[PDB]
């Protein structure tokens, strides 16, 4: 998958080739979504790739990305739900996970690849 | 007319650091080169970047009416504009004669400029600055001179105008006309106060006036929008083409250039970016922030002005009037933005960007915060604060005041306590702005919405 | 907009309030002889106020009083020279009747005597505990009409309007509330000038229902800087002021509200036709034209509200002449307060030096009593804005309150735009000379002018 209906920062992007991800842009509607595929998670969930998902805000980077979203929803392989991850979003008919995780956001060093790091962050800490 | 001069800008910084290394006391030359950026919109902007100090030690001559100083430092110039094709300014004291050595050859002011040109294919130039900081420059096309900058200027606390046709002509006067006749204005918002600040714009005698603005005219903003009328409510006017009608009635000229599109859009910076100074009067929190960047990318005087009346709703009485508050903010390229200052910030965009829906369900979670609800925007009001907003233009431009213009670059001031209160520039925490002086650097603004492809 | 008024002083109306309501929850009377004005719309100006002893009451009750009638007598008396009108005051009830040494009368019964006695409209009116006053009025001593508007401008403006209710509430200001009173209410606009410009914008724009234009001057290439809505085409046809602005409005508002008056304050068309307004904006920069407003808002019971900007200057003796300050200033004159001559807005020295025959200015000059020199700069159109802007504002907030101190102390207000400095005085700290004008009407000569008379 090769969409690319919209740019990202050139860091941005630099960063997502050089992490080999398969990434696109793609426009739903007014809503401006980059979407990883085959993302590998760590031991510890239902499924073991997911496609992870964030909404690229207008105004950004100078507006927030809020939260990350993951396809197919995710939950601990013992079974008990994830804090904070009951909401949904469609995303091209397509209904995601919304993890709710909130930070702060600084313009100045705040990027796709930030969010993309506590995204992370966050799926390692709710498996250990 | 004067709408299309080109124009050389240096950040207040930039300007005080210059005129110190050029007039160090000992009264004879000295030598530095300004590394600019260009905006090649209607007219040709240079946009000063950085700065080069030839080290008076390294001179091999120092008059006080000619220097000689080495080529390595015009070498170190051309390294540092060749990957954008930058323009470079050669920069020497009143008199301003000078040549520049090599270990081979020396080069004369002309073989200089063609030095110049051969390293970087773009436009150079050559000025002069005298002891109390106004300055001249020539602007050299292919190496070989061409014509003079029409207008060197530097926005600062106060905002300085060095023409090339040149006592200062005191405010509210014939001369002051004649300095707004050769600038360019541009509105970002035809609304209640943007409205009066257009107006009073187009009076006082602009030279170029650009209003910038989606929405229209309706029955219900027919009580603030100066000449909107029933007719243009009806019909569902554009703002910006109703006030592009009534400058030219009023002017008897098309000054006006009306842009019927969102601020955040390529075609609405893009044109904002040809003004000498930005009227941002939107009163959204991502308006505010794209008007703030295209002040710092292309080095031009900003001031943005704000209303509000906040209510409550007493168990007793009902509904009251909390505040009748206005906000002037004047900034300046280089100093404290209006990021620094909160007027927007992440937080406060995002809120503003979320649908119908989604700030609803993100209200019931608890991560955002409700609005502040307010009554309905009054004239009078908007009257107050536009008139403070053209009024700190004109005593930036030509001082009348009793006290450094430093001290009033916030002004806050509430119709309701009757108070009203000033911040001064030096206690506002600025942050590194990088993006000064970058001009249309791509993705334009630094937001990859407003991108190219 | 359009009904017949009652307007009464703050003073009057305070002392009256007192009496009718002195504590005991009983009813009490009081006589109010009122002059007349008959203009576009009809104007009781309250000029004379009879309290009517509770001792001297045979009785008093909570819903009814019974007064003697010499008191009936005596003001009529009092309206015989001028036939001026006898408006008959009560408390919440209203039911009332006058005894006399020999017979009594009802309410009707003391109406019709007291057109008996004055040829004249006579009528009687009811008040409650919070102040609010309705009324009626009977002409040849039967029932003819109800006042629609009782006002009183105070500190606060007072606007009792017979088409009230209770579940109706009182509104706050910027809000629709305040369109619905607007729109009731004329507004006068002395001089269509740099400010008078943008207050008349600023008025119509708030939906006042009619607005009177009394300007002489014209629209020229001079100050299409300062006018609103002036155009290049009207400076070049010269187009008068008070017209322009007159057509701008029907454009604006889609109805013809606008009452253009093509000539000066200073003539008998002008004076007559603001004496219909209820609130008066003076905005004209001249000693003579304050002077005949405040004589129309002491005479007519308007209040005003008074604005002027200066851009002194001074001459530095080794560096010119320069800006000594930039300033604006702002009066409200309520109806028996303190007035503009009061503040020394004009003096009849500065209203004598100003106009001055051609003949007389050119000895003065020739003699050195004068130096014809231009001691200000060219007003400029910020300026202008930003005291019409607070001028406007006043009116908004003395007839919506929502300052966080009282009005009374904002009387008068002075800003500087060089020292960034604004200051305001009390009603309190000005000083009162004896109002002979107050509630006077159109007694000739007009405002005590024989120039403004009718020879
Ligand atoms: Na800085
Ligand atoms: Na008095």
């Amino acid at each position: 998958a090769t969409r690319r209906d919209f740019s990202l920062r050139p860091e941005d992007e630099h960063y997502l080739d050089e992490m080999g991800y398969c990434w696109e842009t793609r426009l739903v509607g007014n809503a401006r979504w980059l979407i990883i595929h085959d993302y590998e998670l760590p031991d510890g969930y239902n499924h073991h790739q997911v496609n992870l998902a964030l909404l690229i805000t207008s105004g950004y980077p100078v507006n927030m990305l809020d939260m990350f979203y993951v396809y197919p929803p995710l939950v601990r392989v013992n079974g008990v739900n994830i804090p904070a991850t009951e909401a949904t979003v469609a995303i091209d008919s397509v209904a995601y996970q919304r993890w709710s995780r909130h930070r702060s956001w600084n313009p100045e060093i705040d990027s796709v690849i930030s969010q993309l790091a506590m995204a992370d962050g966050c799926l390692q800490k709710e498996v250990g | 007319n004067a709408s299309s001069g080109n124009r050389l800008i240096l950040t207040q910084e930039l300007h005080t650091m210059l005129q110190k290394h050029l007039f160090p006391g000992d009264g004879k030359e000295a030598a530095a080169i300004l590394i600019c950026n260009r905006y090649e919109g209607g007219r040709l902007k240079l946009l000063a970047k950085e700065l080069i100090l030839v080290p008076y030690e390294e001179c091999k001559s120092r008059t006080s009416d000619f220097i000689a100083w080495p080529g390595n430092y015009l070498e170190k110039a051309i390294d540092v504009a060749e990957e954008k094709s930058m323009s470079i300014i050669l920069i020497h004291s009143h008199p301003g004669g000078f040549l520049v050595f090599s270990d081979t050859a020396d080069s004369s002011d002309m073989q200089t400029m063609q030095s110049l040109f051969q390293g970087v294919d773009a436009i150079h130039g050559s000025a002069i600055m005298i002891h109390s900081g106004e300055m001249r420059a020539r602007l050299y096309r292919e190496g070989k001179f061409a014509e003079n900058v029409e207008l060197v200027t530097v926005a600062g606390d106060d905002i300085h105008y060095w023409w090339d046709d040149k006592l200062k002509p005191i405010a509210f006067t014939s001369g002051m006309t004649d300095t707004f006749q050769k600038l360019t204005a541009a509105i970002i918002g035809v609304s209640g106060t943007g409205s009066i600040v257009a107006e009073q714009v187009a009076r006082l005698g602009f030279g170029e006036i650009l209003l910038i603005d989606h929405d229209h005219i309706e029955k219900k903003n027919l009580n603030r929008i100066l000449n909107s009328t029933l007719k243009d409510a009806l019909s569902h006017r554009p703002k910006v083409d109703m006030f592009a009608e009534a400058i030219r009635c009023i002017r008897g000229e098309d000054i006006s250039r009306p842009i019927n599109n969102t601020i955040f859009s390529r075609e609405a910076v893009l044109a904002a970016a040809n003004a000498d100074v930005l009227f941002c009067c939107v009163d959204t929190y991502l308006a505010r922030m794209i008007a703030d960047r295209i002040a710092s990318s292309f080095l031009i005087p900003l001031l943005d002005v704000g209303v509000k009346i906040p209510t409550h709703v007493d168990p007793d009485d009902g509904r009251k009037i909390t505040d009748v508050t206005g906000r002037i903010d004047y900034v300046k390229p280089g100093g404290s933005t209006l990021s620094d200052r909160l007027v927007y910030t992440p937080e406060l965009i995002y809120r503003e960007n979320l649908n119908a829906e989604e700030y609803e369900e993100q209200l019931e979670r608890g991560y955002i915060t409700g609005v502040e609800e307010e009554a309905p925007s009054v004239i009078t009001l908007n009257m107050r604060a536009a008139s403070a907003c053209v009024s700190e233009f004109i005593a930036r431009c030509f001082p009348f005041r009793e006290y450094p213009n430093k001290r009033f670059t916030r002004t806050f001031f509430s119709l309701a306590g009757v108070e009203e209160d000033y911040i001064d520039e030096s206690s506002i925490t600025q942050a590194l702005n990088t993006r000064l002086a970058v001009g249309g650097e791509e993705p334009l603004l630094g937001l990859p919405e407003l991108g190219d492809k």
